[PDB]
């Protein structure tokens, strides 16, 4: 069959590994609440290049005004559950 | 009764006469839209009805054509259409309105 | 997806200089970009550092097949701001060697389309007579093609004793070269189908691409210049205007073998009506005076050092001058501020606007086609790039 | 009032947009580009070097003046993705021929007398 | 003033006159200005907004009929709030003659594109956004046309210099050209060659 | 006044038609064509046979610079710099001082020969016919610096080519 039926468990999980391949994130201080510019620190462009590769992980395109309001990783996941139509 | 214009892409028309009566006509209708006082409403109705008279006038295409000034009746056709084009835009534009700025004191000055 | 292609620079049927990027299906075009700038020197901002005097040589090099022509336009736009005439055997000589530049650059543009095409021999033949117009031009000016001999004021020097039998003993076997290259490729079949119903442009598109002389005229269109707008004297010559009936590249080919013919007639005209006189204009505040004057009389001293250092002060003002050059309307936009160097010169080249229209005279067409209209526009990329 | 003509964007949050928007093709664009010319530099080094690019006018506060470098930013894209430039093209943008220049006071008064 | 001075043509002058006033009473919403040179020129100097309703009316009015676009080009005046001159120049051959439209702008402020009255102005329009930095609005596909890929700046403004700021060679190292900043063996020599004696008193301009 | 250059039509008699269909089937004007270039073959060439036999040139031809002299020896130069100010690219180069005597003579006199247009602006210039362009066109070197001309180089040229250049300039003198 095709791909099992994805999860939110298994959408934050992604998440986070496709964050903490961020050079410019410490590995152990991020959270699901984390703020990426008030405690990460980064930059309107950082925010920019982790929504891409959000974008190339989940294989499907976020557009920018969409992509400005995602400013944690709660956000995004919320967005790729809402998109992908997962209440679990 | 031509066999070619001599110009590529421009053929020959079949019933000059009656395609520039339609396109003089429509001239005249599309500028009854535009203000009374305005200098192109009233240069182009004369100019137009100047040519619609010279055209009813005469019968003969080539006595029409020397008449006309115009330069082989196919291209009277093709100007007659050129100016209903723009007499539209004109229209649309509205140029007979009042400058819309001033441009800089020195704009023009020239030289330096 | 269709294939790039880079064709040119370095390519026989590039000129040398163009880029072209073409996007093709098999070999047909489906779409042509011409790059240019290759050979973009900057002409129009070093002018600006120039006097108009040292700005003269630049024109040579814009269209370096038609050297004697853009010299022309050049200083027919300069004394035009200058308010100043031309003396009329001045005029006379103008328009004679401009005659021969037309010559030159037919012989240039048929026969060097010929060989992209694939007829290599009348490159050769013609090429000879190129050669002796060559001289004509080293004769009256001491360099082969680029001359500066025309300049604002008449010319610089008059005619050598002896030139004009020389000229005229060429001109009267011209037409049998003109000949040769016709029995060679006017009425053979291969010929023909490489170049009938190819590029074929209407009328109304080679007005609004801005198109100019034969690539006009191949498509019915009945205007030139020198009928319509004369320069010089012109309007004492008598000749016919070629006019085509397709638009094509072979109805081209053949207005400009006609204009060759026509060349001749008005050289013809030229040598038998030269004038007596002198060949600038007798005005020291503009043309310098003759060596002599300026070793024995103090205003020729001062007037031939200030307009050999300073040069001549032009009164402020902007003309759109032109001709009908042997590629089609050549013309120059001169901005005058009222000093020693022209404020601003923007050159128009009919090449520019031919080679933009070439995508559009290009669709349908394949890769041999396309390097026949190459050809057939009569493409030279000094006044192109400037 | 001021009465001024925009070009694409009414205020900066547009014109902040569409800067999001290039730098978002440049980056996309990035590997290709390494790939097709095949230079020597990584992936990153070229995404570092766009950003460096895009950091140089972080400073201009102007919609107009951010909508005619996009514009420009646009033009450069265009050029790289057609390969209508060359490697040279692509690599005059790291200058590695240039001798670095001293910045300090003490270095420059012993080279010469540039400011 | 005979054979050494030019001849005057007052018939061409009085009807290129009387043309650019029609030219002005037809369309006082852009005409700003008309002026006719003692060399027989036409020019109408404009109001931007008019680039695109002025050219039109001037090809396709049946008392105009200007079909050719001869040239179009950009004349840069620092001195002035708005830089940069643009000139059309436009022939008809119905009429056998010829006219210039002027307009201005400055370097933020775009032009409307004029390839939907004449097509021929596209790689125009391309010259000066290359030479002059003047954006054309709408333009189909604006890009450099004339100078190196990746060059920066323009070249035809007054303040670019004369050799720029980069030069290229063939550096081994790299096994590629390269660009560096330009030094120049020998410096081009400045030269001041305006004399301090006015020329043409009938151009001396009020001493403020 | 204008003509047509393809206008005409065909004539539709049986004869015509049989010629052109002869013409087609028996590749007439190809023949001709070949009979063209045969007849080529058999003219005699144009080619010269450089460099035992050279191209002809005119007195006013412009070729290799050169610095003149007075029948005395003394230079005709008198460092007016009409020559560097006309130059179109600036490629004169001169220095000046009073000599030992207090004459106006040069200490250099550059030219540079691959910035040089050959224009012959700089003789026309000249009040004294110090430089002219001589007759000399064979003068192609290895290295770029041998084309970069001092006054040494240009006083040589003029001791070794005077006899060639005062002819050519009595020739044209009256020209001018
Ligand atoms: C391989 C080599 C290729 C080289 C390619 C070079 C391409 C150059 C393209 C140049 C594009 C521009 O200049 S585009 C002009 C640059 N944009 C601005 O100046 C606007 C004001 N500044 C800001 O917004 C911030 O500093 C900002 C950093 C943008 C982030 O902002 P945020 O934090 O609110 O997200
Ligand atoms: S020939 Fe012309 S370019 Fe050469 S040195 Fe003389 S003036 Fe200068
Ligand atoms: S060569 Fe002639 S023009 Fe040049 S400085 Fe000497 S005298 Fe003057």
């Amino acid at each position: 069959s095709d791909a099992p039926p994805l999860t939110l468990e298994a959408i934050k999980d992604r998440v986070l590994y496709v964050l903490k391949l961020y050079d410019k994130i410490d590995p152990e201080k991020l959270s699901v609440n984390s703020h990426f510019m008030k405690d990460l620190g980064l930059d309107s462009l950082d925010q920019v290049e982790i929504i891409m590769a959000m974008e190339d992980e989940f294989g499907f395109e976020i557009p920018d005004i969409d992509a400005e309001k995602l400013m944690c990783p709660q956000e995004i996941v919320d967005y790729i559950a809402d998109k992908k139509d997962v209440y679990e | 009764l031509k066999k070619t214009t001599g110009l590529v892409g421009l053929a020959v028309c079949e019933t000059p006469h009656e395609r520039l009566k339609i396109l003089y006509t429509k001239i005249l209708d599309v500028l009854g839209q535009i203000p009374k006082n305005a200098a192109y409403r009233k240069y182009t109705e004369q100019i137009t009805n100047e040519k619609l008279g010279m055209v009813k006038a005469e019968p003969d295409v080539k006595k029409l054509e020397e008449q006309l000034q115009g330069g082989q009746i196919e291209e009277v056709i093709l100007q007659a259409e050129n100016e209903l084009s723009l007499a539209r835009k004109m229209l649309r534009w509205k140029p007979w309105e009042p400058l819309v700025e001033e441009p800089p004191a020195n704009q023009w000055k020239w030289p330096i | 997806s269709n294939l790039t292609l880079n064709f040119g620079p370095q390519h026989p049927a590039a000129h040398g200089v163009l880029r072209l990027v073409m996007e093709l299906s098999g070999e047909m075009v489906r779409k042509c970009d011409p790059h240019i700038g290759l050979l973009h020197r900057g002409t129009e901002k070093l002018i600006e550092y120039k006097t108009y005097l040292q700005a003269l040589p630049y024109f040579d090099r814009l269209d370096y097949v038609s050297m004697m022509c853009n010299e022309q336009a050049y200083s027919l736009a300069v004394e035009k701001l200058l308010n100043i005439q031309p003396p009329p055997r001045a005029q006379w000589i103008r328009v004679l060697f401009g005659e021969i530049t037309r010559l030159l650059n037919h012989i240039m543009a048929v026969t060097t389309h010929a060989l992209d095409i694939g007829a290599m021999t009348p490159f050769f033949w013609m090429f000879e007579e190129r050669e002796k117009m060559f001289e004509f031009y080293e004769r009256v000016s001491g360099a082969r093609m680029h001359a500066a001999y025309i300049r604002p004021g008449g010319v610089h020097q008059d005619l050598p004793l002896g030139l004009l039998d020389d000229i005229y003993e060429f001109s009267k076997n011209f037409s049998f070269r003109i000949d040769e290259l016709e029995e060679m490729l006017t009425n053979n079949r291969i010929w023909r189908n490489r170049t009938v119903d190819i590029g074929v442009v209407t009328a109304e598109d080679a007005l609004n691409y801005g198109f100019s002389g034969v690539m006009l005229r191949g498509s019915g269109i009945q205007w030139d210049l020198r009928k319509t707008q004369p320069y010089d004297v012109y309007d004492q010559v008598e000749f016919d205007v070629p006019i085509g009936s397709r638009g094509d590249c072979y109805d081209r080919y053949l207005c400009r073998v006609e204009e060759m013919r026509q060349s001749l007639r008005i050289i013809s005209q030229c040598l038998n009506k030269m004038p007596p006189g002198e060949i600038k204009v007798d005005d020291a505040k503009v043309s310098p005076p003759k060596r002599a004057e300026m070793k024995t009389s103090m205003e020729s001293l001062i007037h031939h050092f200030k307009l050999y250092t300073e040069g001549y002060q032009v009164p402020p003002g902007a003309t759109y001058t032109a001709i009908e050059a042997p590629k089609g309307e050549f013309g120059v936009y001169l901005v005058s501020d009222g000093s020693s160097r022209p404020y601003r010169c923007k050159i128009k080249a009919p090449g520019f606007a031919h080679l933009a229209g070439l995508d559009k005279m290009s669709k349908g067409h394949m890769l041999a086609d396309v390097v026949a209209i190459i050809g057939t526009q009569d493409i030279v990329f000094g006044e192109v790039d400037r | 009032g001021t009465s001024v003509k925009p070009i694409f964007s009414r205020d900066m949050n547009e014109a902040k947009r569409r800067v999001r928007e290039l730098y978002r093709a440049w980056y996309r664009e990035v590997p290709n580009t390494v790939h097709l010319f095949q230079l020597d530099i990584s992936v990153k080094q070229g995404r570092d070097k766009v950003r460096e690019m895009f950091m140089k006018n972080a400073h201009v506060t102007d919609p107009r003046v951010v909508d005619l470098l996009v514009i420009k930013g646009k033009m450069e894209l265009e050029e790289t993705i057609n390969v209508w430039k060359q490697r040279t093209h692509i690599m005059r943008f790291f200058h590695e021929t240039e001798a670095p220049r001293p910045t300090d006071f003490l270095s420059k008064f012993y080279v010469g007398h540039d400011p | 003033t005979r054979p050494t001075i030019r001849p005057r043509n007052d018939v061409v002058h009085k009807q290129l006159s009387a043309f650019g006033q029609y030219v002005a009473e037809i369309l006082p919403k852009y005409v700003q200005q008309v002026q006719v040179s003692c060399f027989n020129e036409l020019e109408i100097f404009i109001h931007p907004d008019g680039v695109i309703p002025v050219l039109t009316f001037l090809r396709d009015h049946t008392n105009a009929q200007f079909k050719s676009l001869a040239d179009l080009t950009a004349v840069d005046v620092p001195t002035r709030q708005n830089r940069f001159e643009i000139v059309y120049n436009l022939l008809s051959l119905r009429f056998n003659s010829r006219i210039r439209v002027k307009t201005y702008t400055d370097e933020l402020t775009p032009i409307e594109s004029s390839v939907t009255v004449y097509k021929a102005a596209n790689w125009y329009e391309r010259e000066i956004w290359d030479m002059f930095g003047v954006f054309f609005a709408n333009h189909p596909d604006l890009r450099r046309i004339l100078t190196d890929y990746g060059f920066e700046g323009h070249p035809f403004r007054k303040d670019f210099p004369l050799s720029g700021y980069v030069e290229l060679r063939y550096d081994d190292e790299v096994k590629r050209v390269v660009a560096e900043p330009v030094e120049l063996a020998q410096e081009f020599r400045k030269f001041d060659l305006n004399s301090p004696w006015e020329a043409f008193p009938a151009y001396r301009q009020p001493p403020e | 006044t204008y003509k047509f250059v393809n206008m005409r039509e065909p004539s539709m008699d049986m004869k015509s038609v049989t010629d052109r269909a002869a013409q087609t089937l028996l590749w007439t004007e190809l023949v001709r064509g070949l009979g063209m270039t045969l007849s080529y073959l058999f003219r005699e060439p144009a080619t010269i046979n450089y460099p035992f036999e050279k191209g002809p040139l005119s007195p006013r031809f412009r070729g290799e610079h050169a610095l003149r002299r007075y029948p005395s020896g003394e230079e005709r130069c008198i460092a007016c710099k009409l020559c560097e100010a006309v130059c179109p690219a600036q490629a004169i180069t001169i220095e000046a001082e009073p000599r030992a005597d207090g004459s106006r003579r040069t200490t250099r006199y550059d030219i540079d020969m691959t910035k040089c247009i050959y224009c012959g602006f700089c003789q026309e210039a000249c009040p004294v016919d110090a430089i002219v362009e001589g007759p000399n066109f064979e003068f192609s070197t290895e290295t770029h610096e041998e084309l970069l001309y001092n006054k040494e180089k240009l006083l040589n040229n003029g001791d070794k080519w005077e006899a060639e250049i005062a002819a050519n300039i009595q020739a044209d003198y009256l020209y001018r």
